[PDB]
């Protein structure tokens, strides 16, 4: 079956260099265009350019060309995008795809998308601050980390009803702060036991915050 | 260049109900044109090419018409994986162009949320930094004006607010706003608060508290 | 749609150091080879394609000397062309698909060897 499988994550710096790969498999990676799309968070669907991995023709969209570089190599069936220069402006998921070899030019099978993410900043782990209180509500606040992403939970997994954990937000710091609340019964305030669990795998931090009036 | 444009930015509609999608361009592309299906964390997934032909193991529900500059992709019964974010796609010149794109939300009845306000912690305050929380839950629609107040004084550029995306049970949404102020600043004031306008309210909701 | 001047089948020897298939669209409006696109099929395999908007053919590497003449497609010509050498192990039935700006059409013409 046809597969694209991307590189993994990349969390870079203003003013590196970046090559981010994509190898086809169960087909014929020779015979296809490669397209690649890049999609900034919040944002739609930028078609970047093309390749033909047979005699390595490359096709650059206008607002790409001279900003980037496309590359393929037969040998591995892998096709690249390489930057020069990253900016901070530069971060957003990156797909490879495969063009169909039809008169609409569509595309048929997708990579699973390459994050990167570029800023000043560097590996930090968050601080986790209490949330205090018929339903009543408490949380805690994960703020100050990067990079993404932070996994919440609370009670260890014990309770999902009425969990809410917002999308983080970057601060002016270029640090990431995030909220993760639950309603629970206002009569529970008092016996149950509410922890929160915050997981940063950047920075290997573990902490469990008890939330109490 | 051929401009791909979409219309509407968003469809609320309710579950069963038929959506019709447009895409106009600056000009003919000649039947290829694309179309594709985006949810949150996946992948762009191919509906439709050659303006009408659906693609393998694509739902007789996807429907997709039009020739020459005016397109239409249609959905004859929603269901609730089909409740995403939508793309047009060209392929008659290069470069080819995506569309900006259409979301579908799910409609349901008004939902007034429920506010509740967060003074910063103890320990937060200990580092030098108060944040404080307004919390918005469980509403719709998805529009909601949160306003803070700090000693009866509109506040304005030291607030930022994220929303959740439309739960999968009851369709509603969530947001959270948090006000930064400086240790020195959160000291320098006594009444904060956050006045919530909604379309499920008939009176703005103003949940407060004093420090200290 | 689209019309063709069909041909049975074509027949090459020993003596044929080329094979060329036909295909001739009689009814084409296209002004411009951008607003074309012909793919050749044998077995069910693309063993030929050109793409109008990108300029460019391709093909396998079995039919390495596989091609259509570019100026002649908008006078509906799409024959193809290719060495006898790709010739002799492909005889049977090729299917010339003519994508022509909003219409689409095909024809079958078999290759036997005498
Ligand atoms: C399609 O590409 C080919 C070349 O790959 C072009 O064909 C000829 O290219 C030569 C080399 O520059 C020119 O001198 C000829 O005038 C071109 N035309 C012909 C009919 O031979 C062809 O022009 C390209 N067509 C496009 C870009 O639409
Ligand atoms: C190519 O297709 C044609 C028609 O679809 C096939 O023609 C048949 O050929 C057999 C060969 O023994 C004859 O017995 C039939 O009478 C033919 N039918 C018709 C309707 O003409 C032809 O066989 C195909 N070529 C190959 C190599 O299979
Ligand atoms: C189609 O083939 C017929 C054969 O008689 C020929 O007369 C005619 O010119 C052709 N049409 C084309 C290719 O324009
Ligand atoms: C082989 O050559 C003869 C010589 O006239 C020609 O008529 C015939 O069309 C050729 N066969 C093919 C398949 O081109
Ligand atoms: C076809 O269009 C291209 C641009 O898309 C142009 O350069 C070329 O001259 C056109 N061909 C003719 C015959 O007008």
């Amino acid at each position: 079956e046809v597969q694209l499988v991307q590189s993994g994550a990349e969390v870079k710096k203003p003013g590196e260099s970046l090559k981010i790969s994509c190898k086809g498999s169960g087909y014929s990676f020779t015979d296809y265009w490669i397209g690649w799309v890049r999609q900034m968070p919040g944002k739609g669907l930028e078609w970047m350019g093309i390749i033909y991995p047979g005699d390595s023709d490359t096709r650059y969209s206008p607002s790409f060309q001279g900003q980037v570089t496309i590359s393929a190599d037969k040998s591995i069936s892998t096709a690249y995008l390489q930057w020069s220069s990253l900016k901070a402006s530069d971060t957003a998921v990156y797909y490879c795809a495969r063009v169909g070899r039809f008169a609409s030019h569509q595309l048929d099978y997708w990579g699973q998308g390459t994050l990167v993410t570029v800023s000043s900043a560097s590996t930090k782990g968050p601080s986790v601050f209490p949330l205090a209180p018929g339903t009543a509500a408490l949380g805690c606040l994960v703020k100050d980390y990067f990079p993404e992403p932070v996994t919440v939970s609370w009670n260890s997994g014990a309770l999902t009803s009425g969990v809410h954990t917002f999308p983080a937000v970057l601060q002016s710091s270029g640090l990431y702060s995030l909220s993760s609340v639950v309603t629970v019964p206002s009569s529970s305030l008092g016996t149950q036991t509410y922890i929160c669990n915050v997981n940063h795998k950047p920075s290997n931090t573990k902490v469990d915050k008890k939330v109490e009036p | 260049e051929i401009v791909l444009t979409q219309s509407p930015a968003t469809l609320s509609l309710s579950p069963g109900e038929r959506a019709t999608l447009s895409c106009r361009a600056s000009q003919s592309v000649n039947n290829r044109l694309a179309w594709y299906q985006q949810k949150p964390g996946q992948a762009p997934r191919l509906l439709i090419h050659w303006a009408s032909t659906r693609a393998i193991g694509i739902p007789a529900r996807f429907s997709g018409s039009g020739s020459g500059t005016d397109f239409t992709l249609t959905i004859s019964s929603l269901e609730p994986e089909d409740f995403a974010v939508y793309y047009c796609q060209q392929g008659a010149s290069w470069p080819f162009t995506f569309g900006q794109g259409t979301k579908v939300e799910i409609k349901r009845t008004v939902a007034a949320p429920s506010v509740f306000i967060f003074p910063p912690s103890d320990e937060q305050l200990k580092s030098g930094t108060a944040s404080v929380v307004c919390l918005l839950n469980n509403f719709y629609p998805r529009e909601a004006k949160v306003q803070w107040k700090v000693d009866n004084a509109l506040q304005s550029g030291n607030s930022q607010e994220s929303v959740t995306e439309q739960d999968s049970k009851d369709s509603t949404y969530s947001l959270s706003s948090t006000l930064t102020l400086s240790k020195a600043d959160y000291e320098k004031h006594k009444v904060y608060a956050c006045e919530v306008t909604h379309q499920g309210l008939s009176s703005p909701v103003t949940k407060s508290f004093n420090r200290g | 749609q689209l019309l063709f001047n069909k041909t049975k089948s074509v027949e090459f020897t020993f003596g044929n150091d080329t094979v060329v298939i036909p295909c001739f669209v009689t009814n084409m409006e296209a002004q411009n080879t951008t607003e074309v696109y012909v793919k050749w099929k044998f077995k069910g395999r693309d063993i030929y394609t050109f793409d109008g908007a990108l300029n460019k053919s391709t093909v396998p590497t079995d039919f390495s000397s596989a091609k259509i003449e570019v100026s002649q497609l908008l006078k509906g010509d799409a024959s193809l062309k290719m060495d006898k050498s790709d010739a002799v192990s492909h005889t049977g039935n090729y299917t010339c698909e003519v994508t022509e700006l909003t219409r689409e059409g095909e024809t079958i013409i078999e290759l036997k060897y005498r």
